């Protein structure tokens, strides 16, 4: 695991967003 | 308090 | 998960299914934190009130899954456990304080598009993100509603469900229950006035509460589904093991036994 943790092959690594992650980022006021 | 499967090999 | 929706393919590649060999059934959720260490809640393995005490040979972990019941040929990997480690001060007698366990896999799992580890928080990510009002995300194959029972309606999902829930301030958590809550727990959920709903439920235990850092874009596991009174009841909240408060025990176990 380690250096590459938390970066999803099908989303962050491709610069694609899932359908509801903006809801999380929008609450980090 | 505390919180039909297909067979696997 | 109550009031969540179906997960997208590859949306939580760290999600693990703890699976009982006999009878073959779902035990709990769990999460992949490296190629051979899985994190789950201790009560999934040891809970003397209900006579649960599972050992390594009783269980398999299934990684890379989406469908709850299908054996996902060529996508999921199944691993056997070499050793289970439960926090030495897990309090199963009173309030499930320090509800956390680590499992070492017999052999490393290879990563793929569907199998990838989540990050564990550092002090500063915990500090900036674990704040009342900030939302995190919970995933699992547990029940879709509290009741149903052995009646009509079904209530177990076809695929992985996901819900996003706000962290609640500790006064409000404490005033919703008669259980004594500790600093090793936090609670999350919408308040009755907020008009949105959602919660973890039976079968979701051991699963990850995660947040996405705005600083480096990585997903961090902040909580472990631990307990609640009912599922999605107004004025009640889900409680989660605070992973950063127990990180020194996690590091220790991996450094000594990995």
């Amino acid at each position: 695991g380690e250096a590459d943790c938390g970066l999803r092959p099908l989303f962050e690594k491709k610069s694609l967003e899932d359908k509801t992650e903006r809801e999380l980022l929008e609450s980090y006021i | 308090x505390p919180x039909d499967f297909e067979p696997i090999p | 998960i109550v009031e969540g929706s179906d997960a997208e393919i590859g949306m939580s590649p760290w999600q693990v299914m703890l699976f009982r060999k006999s009878p073959q059934e779902l035990l709990c959720g769990a999460s992949l934190i490296s190629d051979r260490w899985v994190l789950t809640a201790a009560h999934c393995l040891l809970y003397p009130p209900w006579d649960k005490n599972f050992t390594e040979n009783d269980l398999l972990v299934r990684i890379g899954k989406h469908s709850r019941t299908r054996y996902e040929r060529n996508i999921e990997k199944i691993s056997m456990l070499e050793k289970i480690y439960i926090h030495p001060r897990y309090n199963w007698r009173e309030n499930l304080d320090r509800d956390i366990a680590l499992m070492k896999l017999k052999k490393p799992v290879a990563f793929s598009d569907y199998i990838h580890p989540v990050c564990l928080p550092d002090r500063e990510t915990a500090a900036s993100l674990l704040q009342a009002g900030y939302k995190g995300r919970v995933t699992g194959w547990g029940n879709l509603k509290e009741t149903w029972t052995a009646n009509v309606g079904k209530g177990q999902p076809s695929v992985l469900q996901v819900v996003n829930l706000p962290i609640v301030e500790r006064p409000v958590c404490k005033d919703s229950t008669r259980i004594r809550i500790t600093d090793n727990m936090f609670c999350a959920g919408y308040k009755p006035d907020e008009g949105k709903r959602g919660d973890a439920c039976e079968g979701d235990s051991g699963g990850p509460f995660v947040m996405k850092s705005p600083f480096n874009n990585r997903w961090y596991q902040m909580g472990i589904v631990s307990w609640g009174e009912g599922c999605d009841r107004d004025g009640k909240y889900g409680f989660y093991t605070h992973v950063f408060r127990l990180k020194k025990w996690i590091q220790k176990v991996i450094d000594q036994f990995g």
